[PDB]
């Protein structure tokens, strides 16, 4: 019948890096006039919490209302393991709705990174590939960003990790620069976050040896 | 002496329980053939394409009154496709066998121009210009996405 | 209200070889006990035929059974883009359901194939990685695979195809192995199959 709800996490990099904030998104959908007033309740591992900003319904194409929550999250509270719910109260539901959300249980693992140059038989094309090969991580969330002498390249994209073997997860970033670019000898990096590396970081690079 | 349907939805769907009352200050007929009721007014258990075309009346003291069942999940019913301004225009979103519908939504040129939780009739208090189009309603037959015979409207004049 | 109706298309070698034989499935679920009888047409670019096998039917968990039908396709009937369409006839639904299914529609593009080595720093573990860069080529479909010296290789995950800035799909095969072959040093060779290739093959190898 609905408001249907939906519950979002913290993208990866905001958790990991310091300097950044966190936050868990409640989504609300499918909401009429005839009851159109929402209310939302959070909890931190079953205790209520309150600090979260409602945004204002904002009407949709189709006719209903659209509602959101958001709740700023801490780092190592998150990173921890803690469970968080919303609690939807409405006049249409006749029990409110209850979706919760915690991050991926299991022991985490320390990816190993490698950069990879160019095929030789690429170079006979206008621009060639860059690719950095991360592999051996627990859980599936991970950052993964690229640059160049210090800007972040543009011309990257990340395929969406892949289940090991091993039970590790693996992925493949493919940046890709002017074959001009390529043969000067410029630096570029592969950046990659996540929770089982020293300061949630580390870099490798690759050039022309 | 004018036949009157009732409910007055000339459109249906099959399985929907159509009523014609025959209305004098009786005999029948169905495509021009004898109706077999006599009675003050003749009863539709169970729509089928079978009862379609005209229908007429004759009480011992008609001009056509036409009946279209069509078939399918969803079936959009208004008392006519032609309204000048300032008039009343009342949509139906009616299910097959009046069936729990949820998540209702009417739609004009393909746009979604209202909504409701449950299966609600769709009123524009008075018509403009700028709502005469192309509509069909659509919603939640069970666990099944399922949307309306499409019907052209007009307002003139 | 059911049952529903799910349609599946071939898998991408069973098309691209003339060898296998592609077929698309039109599975039928939700089929109540009430209502089990469950009739099919099939139908090609608007055209019904009847070289279609309907299955037994198959109970279900839930308490609610599971059908299916299969139609063979010819090879060069799909990859020509022909619409096929799968009407399930039953007295649970007031008017049959038909489901629909397609080539992608669109150009083809050649898959540009590139084989890459490991890094000098994953030499410095007990297994190494071979990748098979794919890139450059539409439709989404494709298979990849990996041999050694001709045979069948067994240690690979492959990504799942990745929408790249040009239009273009990209993607990625990781093959694994011990340290000691890549230096053996023994050829390996991540092999494709796509509508963009000559004779919808093509090989790339890497050695020392
Ligand atoms: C009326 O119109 C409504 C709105 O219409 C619009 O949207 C489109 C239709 C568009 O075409 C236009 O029409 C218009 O724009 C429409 O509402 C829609 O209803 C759908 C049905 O309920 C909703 O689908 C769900 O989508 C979920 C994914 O949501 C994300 O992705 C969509 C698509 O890109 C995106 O639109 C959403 O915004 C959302 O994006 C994420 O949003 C969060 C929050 O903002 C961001 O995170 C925050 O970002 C900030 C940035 O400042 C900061 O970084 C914060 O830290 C961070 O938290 C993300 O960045 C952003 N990510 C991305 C990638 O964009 C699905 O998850 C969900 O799927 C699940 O449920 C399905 C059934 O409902 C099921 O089939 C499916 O399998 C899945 O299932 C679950 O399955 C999982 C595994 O598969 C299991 O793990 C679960 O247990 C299981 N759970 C359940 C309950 O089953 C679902 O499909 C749709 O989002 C919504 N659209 C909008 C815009 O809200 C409405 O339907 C219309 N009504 C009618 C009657 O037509
Ligand atoms: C009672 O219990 C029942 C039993 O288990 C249960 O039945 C299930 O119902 C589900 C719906 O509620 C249904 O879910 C759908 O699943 C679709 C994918 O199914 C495949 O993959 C599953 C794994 O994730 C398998 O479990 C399925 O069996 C199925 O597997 C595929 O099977 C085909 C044919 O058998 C096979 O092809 C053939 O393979 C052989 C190999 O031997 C050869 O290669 C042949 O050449 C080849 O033809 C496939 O290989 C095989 N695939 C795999 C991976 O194994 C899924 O696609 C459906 O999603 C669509 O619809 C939902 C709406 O519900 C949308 O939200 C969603 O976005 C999808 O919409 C599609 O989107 C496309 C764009 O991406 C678009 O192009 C499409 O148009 C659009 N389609 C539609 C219709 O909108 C859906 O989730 C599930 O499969 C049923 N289980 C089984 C076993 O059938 C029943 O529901 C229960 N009922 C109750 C009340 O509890
Ligand atoms: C009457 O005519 C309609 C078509 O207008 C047809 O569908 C229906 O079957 C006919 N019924 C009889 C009794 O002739
Ligand atoms: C109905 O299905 C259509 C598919 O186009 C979609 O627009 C809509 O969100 C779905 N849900 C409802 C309740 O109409
Ligand atoms: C009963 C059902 O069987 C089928 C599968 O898609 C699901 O796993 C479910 O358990």
């Amino acid at each position: 019948a609905g408001p249907d709800v939906f519950l979002f996490p913290p993208k990866p990099k905001d958790t990991l890096m310091i300097s950044r904030t966190p936050e868990v998104t409640c989504v609300v959908v499918d909401v009429s006039h005839e009851d159109p007033e929402v209310k939302f309740n959070w909890y931190v591992d079953g205790v209520e919490v309150h600090n979260a900003k409602t945004k204002p319904r904002e009407e949709q194409y189709n006719s209903t209302y659209r509602v959101v929550s958001v709740l700023t999250v801490l780092h190592q509270d998150w990173l921890n393991g803690k469970e968080y719910k919303c609690k939807v109260s409405n006049k249409a539901l006749p029990l409110p709705e209850e979706k919760t959300i915690s991050k991926a249980k299991g022991q985490p693992r320390e990816p190993q990174v490698y950069t990879l140059p160019p095929s030789r038989d690429e170079l006979t094309k206008n621009q060639v590939s860059l690719t950095c090969l991360v592999k051996g991580f627990y859980p599936s969330d991970i950052a993964v960003e690229w640059e160049s002498n210090g800007q972040p390249e543009n011309n990257y994209k990340t395929t969406p990790p892949v289940l090991d073997s091993d039970g590790s997860f693996f992925l493949y970033s493919k940046l890709t620069v002017d074959k001009s670019r390529w043969q000067q000898g410029n630096v570029f990096s592969c950046s990659v976050m996540h929770e089982a590396l020293h300061n949630h970081y580390t870099q490798k690079s690759l050039s022309l040896s | 002496a004018v036949v009157f349907l009732e409910p007055q939805w000339y459109r249906v769907l099959e399985k929907d329980s159509v009523t014609l009352k025959c209305q004098g200050a009786t005999q029948w007929f169905h495509n021009e053939s004898l109706i077999s009721s006599q009675a003050s007014s003749y009863f539709i258990d169970a729509a089928t394409v079978d009862d379609s075309g005209e229908y007429r009346c004759q009480t011992q003291l008609s001009d056509p009154v036409q009946l279209e069942v069509h078939i399918g999940w969803l079936l959009l019913q208004a008392p006519r496709w032609v309204f000048k301004e300032e008039d009343p225009i009342h949509l139906r979103c009616h299910s097959w066998k009046n069936t729990a519908l949820h998540k209702v939504t009417y739609l004009q040129n393909g746009k979604g121009r209202k909504y409701f939780h449950h299966n609600s009739d769709f009123y524009i208090p008075k018509a403009t210009l700028k709502d005469s189009g192309s509509y069909f309603c659509r919603g939640l037959f069970g666990s099944k996405n399922v949307s309306s015979e499409t019907v052209q409207i007009t307002i003139t004049q």
